RNA sequence: AUAAACGCUGAAAGCAUCUAAGCGUGAAGCCCCCCUCAAGAUGAGAUUUCCCAUUUCUUCGGAAAGUAAGAUCCCUGAAAG
RNA sequence: UGGCACCUCGAUGUCGGCUCGUCGCAUCCUGGGGCUGUAGUCGGUCCCAAGGGUUGGGCUGUUCGCCCAUUAAAGCGGCACGCGAGCUGGGUUCAGAACGUCGUGAGACAGUUCGGUCCCUAUCCGUCGCGGGCGCAGGAAAUUUGAGAGGAGCUGUCCUUAG
């Protein structure tokens, strides 16, 4: 899962560390199960919890 | 339970051509060899094939930091008694650049019957023209 | 050519230089020539 | 550069105008023909194709019948090719006469060995017996297999086999007088191979 | 200390071209590259090189490039030779047209071809000069002339230039 | 192309210096040259020539059943074993 | 030469020689050099160099060592002191007998002397040769390129240059 995911962030211009980060500083608490059937099958929805996440870091 | 597992054939693998010129051996090597393993898609599964194709061209200007186009030597061994054979670096860019591009790459990849399909993936050339132009290959720039 | 780990001036005229990164002292006695 | 095909007939000896004798041996080199040229745009090296004996056409197939025909004449039996030749000659179809050498010319000869079957280290390898008094048990047997540590038995420790009929050159071996019409080849020396067997001669390397 | 400061006599044609230099008086085209680190200035007759860097990796490289532009138009509007004398007995020289012969005791006679830009002439049969307008070949020809027969300490005998101090024995 | 070594030009270090940038010589040794094996080199290569596009069934994929070029069974043998 | 006592006592055969080698370089010869208290011929010492080469006998079981006659040279070491399911069995280390010496004695002595059973049909890997199968996107006959690998690699004397 997090081979996948990390992936999958590397498309938005963002580590799986820096992701991460920014997902537990925004309150989000979705573990790397869902997050990994986000980036495999909803890209969608991944990006917008990644944009969130950028939003958060700064 | 519920994980996505990719099938042979069900992801698509595409052509990239490489530009080889001034970069460092290594470090053009590990990226090439995370492009071939299929490390950069969210399909990746470990057990089967998603990687793409890649083209080197331009191999007989790859960059060796320090004292490495004379000190480094490679060793082969004929498995006869007294049979061990040495060649410079420099040797082998300035004569083979194929070769040593695929030995720093093919000792990269997992040594088991995936990372062997794997290898058979690299064209290297040590110039700057290639004979797979039926393929439309599409040009990569590292990092 | 002396060949010891302690290359040393041994006269007054004696030069001490380093080629190819190794310590060595020429003279015009050719006696004097040493190298690490 | 030059080069034919023969058979080898046999050995014999002739005497020189200075008075010495000298032993010869006997080669016939009748009835070869240029069939194919080979270039570098075509194939990426230069060779000469010829072939040596006419045979029936009962022990001839189509497709070799087809190539020899390429080259307006009939099948032959042997057929080999020569590198480091000038391509300027040899037309195709062109036969190839002894009188291309001429007396005094060093030489090469390429052939294989005669047959000797399943031979022992000491004559394939030319060993040395051991004792064969004072109450010794070893006779005619190969030796020690090597040391303890490898825990096994390294490469070229050499063993029985099947000895002779290897391809063998060899080289720098003058040429004695060459008859034009009965198409042989007197030539100062030994070369491979029992009688009848084919024999390669081309011009020196060194 | 110190190490600028080149003046272009005269007649002397000096161009720069990227990384390259060249050279032209009325003896000959020289023309080399250098380093891209270093700085070149040009003007009617002038030459003054700088170095920005200012550390060991530069300064010898901004000495050795005002020593060897120096070299050039020196050679090309003065010129270079090196003076050679044989010394002892049935040591003679012959010029042959072009070619250069030596009898310094060994059972065959050794060959000497001047390559292009410099010249070899003989004045006398005891003694040699070699010409040209670069330091460097013609330093490197008169080596490789004296290294066919280097002096020796028990009487002197050999090929050798005119000012050197070759040490002396006595060998009884 | 080099090892030990010998030099040319040359600064750092107004001189000197075979080294730092740059050139040249230099071993029975290294890589070639010479002889042999070698495409299972699964990366299975190249050239020349020969045979051609049949009939039944199949849900396609595919199968069988007579052949072409060619080869063998069987027989006479040795230059081979 | 020793110290220790970690594996082996439901067995890891010991010295020398024979057959067969392979590796290290701290190089005996041959190749290339620096210094010399190197005139020449011959040497001394150090540096690079493992490609090839490196004898036949007398005495002793001998390794070793001395000697004879040669040679360009007669290198030093590792591999279970390389190699006994490859060989020998002279030595050591079984039962017989004798000497010197020790013991009252039966006996004993890294003291000597003469004689004394060396077993095995190769399963797996390994090595040397020779075949069958399939593969190499049609089925065949020949001729070949060469990635890669193996072999070879030694050296004297005489004449001339020139007394
Ligand atoms: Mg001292
Ligand atoms: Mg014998
Ligand atoms: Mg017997
Ligand atoms: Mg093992
Ligand atoms: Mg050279
Ligand atoms: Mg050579
Ligand atoms: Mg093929
Ligand atoms: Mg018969
Ligand atoms: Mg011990
Ligand atoms: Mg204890
Ligand atoms: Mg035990
Ligand atoms: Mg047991
Ligand atoms: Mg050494
Ligand atoms: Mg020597
Ligand atoms: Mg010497
Ligand atoms: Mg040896
Ligand atoms: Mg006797
Ligand atoms: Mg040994
Ligand atoms: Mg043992
Ligand atoms: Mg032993
Ligand atoms: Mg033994
Ligand atoms: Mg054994
Ligand atoms: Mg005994
Ligand atoms: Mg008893
Ligand atoms: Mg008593
Ligand atoms: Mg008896
Ligand atoms: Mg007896
Ligand atoms: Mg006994
Ligand atoms: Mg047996
Ligand atoms: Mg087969
Ligand atoms: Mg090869
Ligand atoms: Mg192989
Ligand atoms: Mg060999
Ligand atoms: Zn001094």
């Amino acid at each position: 899962w997090i081979a996948r995911i990390n992936a999958a962030a590397r498309m938005q211009d963002l580590s799986y560390s820096k992701l991460m980060h920014g997902l537990k500083l925004a309150g989000i608490d979705i573990n790397r199960k869902m997050l990994a059937d986000l980036a495999v099958n909803d890209i969608a929805s991944f990006n917008t919890l990644a944009d969130s996440a950028k939003k958060a870091l700064a | 339970r519920t994980t996505y597992m990719a099938k042979p054939g069900e992801v698509e693998r595409k052509w990239y051509v490489i530009d080889a010129t001034g970069v460092s051996l290594g470090r053009l090597s590990s990226e090439v060899a995370s492009i071939l393993r299929g490390k950069n898609k969210p399909q990746f599964t470990p057990h089967i094939d998603t990687g793409d194709f890649v083209i080197i061209i331009n191999a007989g200007k790859i960059g060796l930091t320090g004292k490495k186009a004379t000190d480094k030597i490679y060793y082969r061994h004929s498995q006869y008694p007294g049979g061990l054979k040495s060649r410079t670096a420099g040797e082998m860019r300035t004569n083979n650049p194929e070769k040593l591009l695929e030995l720093s790459i093919k000792g990269m990849l997992p040594k088991n019957s995936l990372g062997r399909q794997l290898f058979k993936k690299l064209h290297v050339y040590g110039g700057s023209e290639h004979e797979h132009a039926a393929q439309k290959p599409e040009v990569y720039e590292l990092r | 050519m002396k060949v010891r780990p302690s290359v040393k001036p041994m006269c007054e005229k004696c030069k001490v230089i380093r080629r190819k990164g190794k310590v060595m002292v020429i003279c015009e006695n050719p006696k004097h020539k040493q190298k690490q | 550069t030059k080069g034919i095909l023969g058979r080898k007939v046999g050995m014999t000896q002739v005497f020189t105008e200075n008075g010495e004798l000298i032993p010869v041996t006997v080669i016939e080199a009748a009835q070869n023909v240029v069939l194919q040229k080979k270039t570098v745009e075509t194939d990426g090296y230069e060779a000469v194709q010829i072939g040596f004996e006419d045979k029936r056409a009962k022990l001839s197939n189509k497709p070799e019948q087809g190539h020899v025909a390429k080259a307006d004449t009939t099948p032959k039996r042997f057929i080999r090719e020569f590198r480091d030749v000038n391509l300027d000659e040899y037309e195709i179809g062109a036969e190839v006469k002894v009188d291309v050498f001429a007396e005094g010319d060093i030489i090469d000869a390429t052939g294989v060995s005669k047959g000797k079957g399943f031979q022992g280290v000491i004559k394939r390898h030319g060993q040395s017996r051991g004792p064969m008094a004072h109450g010794s048990r070893y006779h005619r047997r190969p030796g020690s297999m090597g040391p303890v540590a490898p825990n096994r038995v390294f490469k070229n420790k050499l063993l029985p086999g099947r000895m002779g009929g290897e391809q063998i050159t060899i080289q720098n071996l003058e040429i004695v007088k060459v008859d034009v019409e009965k198409n042989v080849l007197l030539v100062k020396g030994n070369v491979p191979g029992a009688k009848k067997a084919l024999v390669q001669i081309k011009t020196a390397t060194k | 200390i110190g190490k600028k400061t080149i003046v272009i006599p005269a007649g002397v044609t000096v161009t720069l071209n990227g990384s390259t230099a060249t050279v032209k008086g009325p003896k000959g085209e020289l023309v080399k590259e250098f380093n891209p680190e270093i700085t070149i200035n040009i003007e009617g007759n002038e030459i003054n090189v700088s170095r920005p860097t200012d550390n060991k990796n530069h300064r010898a490289l901004h000495g050795t490039t005002r020593a060897i532009l120096n070299n050039m138009v020196v050679g090309v509007s003065e010129g270079y030779e090196k003076k050679l004398e044989l010394i002892g007995v049935g040591y003679r020289a012959q010029k042959q047209g072009d070619k250069l012969v030596l009898n310094v005791g060994y059972s065959h006679p050794v060959e000497f071809v001047a390559p292009k830009g410099v010249e070899i002439e003989v004045p006398a049969n005891t003694q040699v000069i070699v010409k040209g307008y670069n330091k460097e070949h013609v330093g490197e020809l008169a080596a490789n002339i004296r290294a066919v027969r280097p002096p020796e300490p028990y009487k002197g005998k050999g090929i050798r230039y005119e000012g050197e101090h070759v040490r002396r024995k006595e060998g009884k």
